RNA sequence: UAAAGCUAAAUAUAUGUAGGAGACCGAUAGCAAACAAGUACCGUGAGGGAAAGAUGAAAUAGUACUCAGGAAUGAGCAAUUAAAUAGUACCUGAAAUCGUUAAGAUGGAACGGAUUAAGAGAGAAAACAAGUAAAGAGGGGAAU
RNA sequence: AUUUUAAAAUUAUUUGAAUUUUUCUUCUUAUAAUUUAAGUUGUUUCUAUACAGUACUUUCUUAACCCACUCGUCUUGAAACACGGACCAAGGAGUCUAGCAAAUGUGCAAGUGUAUAUGAUUCUUUAAACAUUUUACGCAUAAUUAAUGUAAUAUGUCUAUUGUAGAUUUGUGCCCCACUUUGCAUACAAUACCGGUAAGCAA
RNA sequence: UUACCGAUACCAAGCCAUAAAAAGAAGAAAAAAUUUUUUUUUAGAAUCUUUUUAUGAGUAGAAAAUCGUGGGGU
């Protein structure tokens, strides 16, 4: 169903998953357009793994941001935090997975005197 | 199986040889472009910068 | 159009130049990208 | 002639050592030129653009000030003075920028 | 459900956007369609659609059929999106006021001579944005060899396409089928 | 550019764009040229009517250097020389220019176009169209034979 | 200074590009809105219509 | 100017040898062969023809000692190493398949779609509180 | 941030008129407010005076109601008593070259391509880049005929064949259209002229 | 004769995309504290931005935009 916080409506949860591949091994779950010629879910029998469409497509003044309402940048260090300066309010800075805890304390400070908001804040300490 | 008479090398007319250094040496000469395309040369006086 | 010339003791000035007529060409990077590609095609080696 | 703003940014729109997108989180796209007061990629705000701009960014951990050939550099008071002699909105943006800027260590 | 054709989706047909790379020609197209929406122009309008058009259909247009064109209007100006090239065939130029995508080295230096001189587009805007005493001009768009193999098969009756031959001697596609004397003729 | 051949966007899709009915067999009309008058037929006569058969003789060993002949039109011989020159043969009355053509490539001055009115100008080659001795002498020139 | 020699200007036996012409733009001036806000141009524009 | 003859260079080189390179392959790839490879092995014979690389920086650190066992081995309060779940099959160590523990379901299939409910895991980046005054630790900038 | 304006309605005054004759009668005269205009706003509680729980978000596992036949494939028709598939990993299939065309981009343009080769303080890269003493060759610039061959208005005019539509331009009733003016591309025809063949004449 | 139940069809509204369209190359708004501070924004990317309407099955087949992999310049 319809997930709806704030004005973020997300408009389907629990992601398409490629048909039989719950009970075959050899097919990962990874959605795949099944082309077959009597394939079931191609011809859209009801109750069998429906198809993604743009119709579940979420709106676009909401599209891309988190749940802090915010949409996410991803870091690798100090010297990529400056755009955020500007719209530290319209961003929230998540740093990369590759980087040290040298950086990463660097990174987590900056972000606090810039006043943007990190979201792995914790890792790795 | 790759094979040695694959079209390796390429024809290009010597009119658009020509054009594209001469191109290139405008664009060199302009500020916005040196810096656009990565130097640093925020401190120098001008960009078509020529010396003794 | 002009340009001067600096010494190699960098904080002096001789003598102007006269911007070359060049430097007026087309700028045209999509050419420039095309061409570079063609060319660049030239210098690989066999496999 | 041969070369003029509109002409720059067309060329620079694209193909820039200092466009940053953003591929993770799909919506931004900033443009790190050191003349850019907000960082937007758009010809209005890209100082290469801009035949003449200015903007306060920090180096090497001092803010310094910089002013558009002619490319001037320079180091609360001060920076409403020095942007009162180079002047040419964007000065409140400009001081805004700088006052939240000097927070940082 | 609803009866409608193409689903209810006006269909248009041919360019939308230019395809060229060039920032020249990129500024010109946006300078022509923010004068052609501006200005109530026809002209502009046509001005900006033909800048869109492919190479095949802004063909080259001779200083002849130039002069000939502008025969009957002297004071005015021909504008063409093509290119112009010159023609030896033409003995003598006459002042001539062309604005053009292109000139050839030749025709440009036929104009300058001539006394006329030769303009481009943005000048075009610059000093007749709406086209007051501007021709509009355009070259043969039909002459190209390809358009000679196009229309009816070679081999249909009354037939004028050309064939695709590796030659033309006699011994090349000239036996039955294009002579009374072996089995039919076209 | 291989990243933009058509057969990458029909990767998963079984055929690979061959039909699933029909297949991608290998020479199902035949090979090369093959059904011409057959099955083909319809093929060769549509755009290639006159393709079977043979006319006119033989010639045994051809040497084209024998036959070889470049044309120019009449239209062209004013066009030959630089501009100045056709200005002042323009404007001066007394004298004509003497084209070698046979010197600028062409063995055969053919008959199209249009001469300038009253412009003598004499050329020089190895064959002349009736029609161009016709305009060259109209305008008061001169064809010179040469070889 | 031999760039100009190079590329036609003071033409030299054996260094200029023979019979080579600089490539010519397209657009006089590409200061596109420099044009646009000429007043020549700004009086032909009609009045700034509305959105629906 | 036939029915006699010689003659270098420019030319070619899936061979051998020796060099140098590459928008090439990276151990099911690249030669069949990265290794004791035209080897092992098969066929009367002509012939056919593999698989198989990686401890660690250093084994001039390759597991000492004790206990229990006939021994293999196992265990340690013992031991090399930065590390032995790096112990010679030794880098990493996926899946199929199997074991241990825990939780749950279980009337001739199992899984599933859609919707919730009940449990069990995780979680604060919107999922309250900016500032304010005091005291403690710090970091910077400007001002002579 | 120059139409959530204007008006429309309502209220309170105000001007005149009308009429069904009046405590929602109507029409304007002005003013000022409202919304019934001009797409939901307010109040109070709780979350909660917390920093992660028994709440809230989320994953997973179980149920329950309804629904749900093995996929791939050939086929008119497959869940088929049609064939392949025990399972998993890795590998696995429209490519390369020649030649032609169309399409589109680019350069130059009646020209275009500098082939082989040469030179040159280039020689890690460089097997690429750079260059080419003012009728080499390809394609195009002219066609037609088996062919000897012949070969495109025609010197009255440096005008450039003729029509009907037709883009653009020019004026008269800077924002409509009807008349003029010009007549691109193209379409449909008509004319000339070139090569071949007929027919007539033919030193 | 009534009432009712009953679709992925119909109607109203929202949102995605497709197609088409109307149009476009610069200045302060609010709130909370107390005249002065504090907090949000203060936009202008033409394959772009704002807004409007209609429409959305699909094998064989075609196209566009996207998503990944080895390697190469930047």
């Amino acid at each position: 169903a319809v997930k709806k916080v704030g004005k973020i409506i997300k408009k389907r949860t629990k992601k398409f998953t490629r048909f039989q591949s719950n009970r075959f091994m050899r097919v990962k779950p990874a959605w795949r357009k099944p082309r077959g010629i009597d394939c079931r879910v191609r011809r859209r029998y009801k109750g069998t793994n429906l198809m993604p469409s743009i119709g579940y497509g979420s709106n676009k003044k909401t599209k891309f941001l988190l749940p802090n309402n915010k949409y996410k940048y991803v870091v690798k260090n100090v010297k990529e935090m400056e755009p955020l300066i500007m719209n530290h309010t319209k961003y929230c800075v998540q740093i990369a997975h590759n980087v040290s805890s040298k950086k990463r304390k660097q990174i987590i400070e900056r972000a606090k005197q810039m006043n943007v908001s990190v979201i792995n804040a914790k890792a790795r300490l | 199986p790759t094979k040695i008479w694959r079209r390796w090398g390429r024809k290009v007319n010597l009119k658009e040889k020509r054009y594209a250094v001469c191109s290139s040496i405008a664009a060199s000469g302009v500020t916005s472009l040196v810096l656009a395309r990565g130097h640093r040369i925020s401190h120098l006086k001008e960009v078509p910068l020529v010396v003794s | 159009p002009v340009a001067n010339v600096y010494s190699t003791n960098g904080k002096n000035v001789v003598g102007e130049v006269e911007i070359p007529v060049v430097f007026q060409t087309p700028i045209r990077n999509d050419l420039i990208q095309s061409v570079y590609t063609n060319m660049s095609k030239n210098r690989r080696h066999p496999y | 002639s041969n070369v003029s703003n509109a002409l720059v940014w067309e060329l620079t729109r694209k193909s820039n050592c200092f466009i940053k997108k953003n591929k993770a989180g799909k919506k931004g796209v900033f443009l790190c030129d050191p003349l850019n007061v907000n960082y937007k990629n758009t010809p209005s705000s890209s100082g290469l653009v801009k035949s003449n701009s200015t903007n306060v960014t920090l180096k090497d951990g001092k803010v310094v000030f910089s002013v558009k050939v002619v490319n001037q550099h320079f180091k609360m008071k001060n920076v409403e003075k020095l942007l009162q002699q180079h002047g040419s909105k964007n000065k409140e943006k400009l001081l805004k920028k700088y006052k939240r800027l000097s927070k940082l260590y | 459900g609803i009866a409608l054709k193409n689903v209810g989706r006006i269909k248009k047909h041919g360019r939308k956007h230019l395809v060229s790379k060039n920032p020249y020609l990129r500024l010109l197209v946006k300078l022509y369609n923010f004068l052609a929406r501006r200005t109530n122009a026809n002209f502009n309008k046509i001005i900006a659609k033909r800048l869109i058009m492919p190479k095949r259909y802004r063909p080259p247009l001779s200083l002849s059929k130039l002069q000939y064109h502008m025969a009957n209007h002297p004071n005015d100006i021909a504008v063409v999106v093509g290119s112009i090239t010159d023609d030896k065939r033409l003995f003598s130029l006459k002042q001539l006021k062309v604005c053009a995508l292109r000139f050839t080295e030749t025709a440009r230096k036929r104009i300058e001579d001539a006394g006329g001189e030769c303009l481009t587009f943005d000048q075009l805007a610059l000093k007749y944005p709406t086209g007051k005493k501007c021709v509009l001009l355009r070259g043969p768009t039909k002459a190209r060899t390809a358009e000679k193999h196009f229309g009816k098969a070679p081999g249909k009756p009354k037939s004028k396409a050309r064939p695709y031959v590796r030659s033309k001697g006699r011994k090349f596609e000239k036996a039955r089928g294009r002579r009374k004397s072996r089995a039919y003729k076209k | 550019a291989t990243r933009f051949k058509k057969n990458r966007k029909k990767r998963g899709h079984v055929s690979a764009g061959h039909g699933r009915v029909g297949k991608h067999r290998k020479h199902p009309g035949g090979r090369g040229k093959a059904g011409g008058l057959h099955h083909m037929r319809i093929n060769f006569d549509k755009y290639h009517p006159g393709y079977f058969g043979k006319v006119g003789m033989r010639h045994l060993n051809l040497l084209k250097n024998r036959t070889y002949c470049p044309t120019i039109n009449v239209d062209k011989l004013w066009g030959l020389l630089p501009e100045e020159k056709k200005k002042e043969f323009s404007e001066n009355k007394d004298i004509a220019p003497v084209i070698d053509v046979t010197r600028k490539g062409y063995f055969k001055v053919l008959g199209n176009g249009k001469l300038k009115h009253n412009q003598p100008i004499v050329v020089k080659a190895r064959y002349f169209s009736s029609v161009a001795e016709k305009k060259i002498k109209a305008v008061g020139g001169q064809c010179i034979l040469v070889a | 200074k031999k760039l100009d020699v190079i590329y036609g200007k003071i033409h030299e036996k054996k260094v200029t590009k023979k019979n080579y012409i600089l490539p010519k733009s397209i657009v006089h001036n590409p200061d596109i809105y420099r044009i646009i806000h000429s007043d020549k141009v700004q009086a032909s524009l009609l009045a700034k219509k509305k959105p629906c």
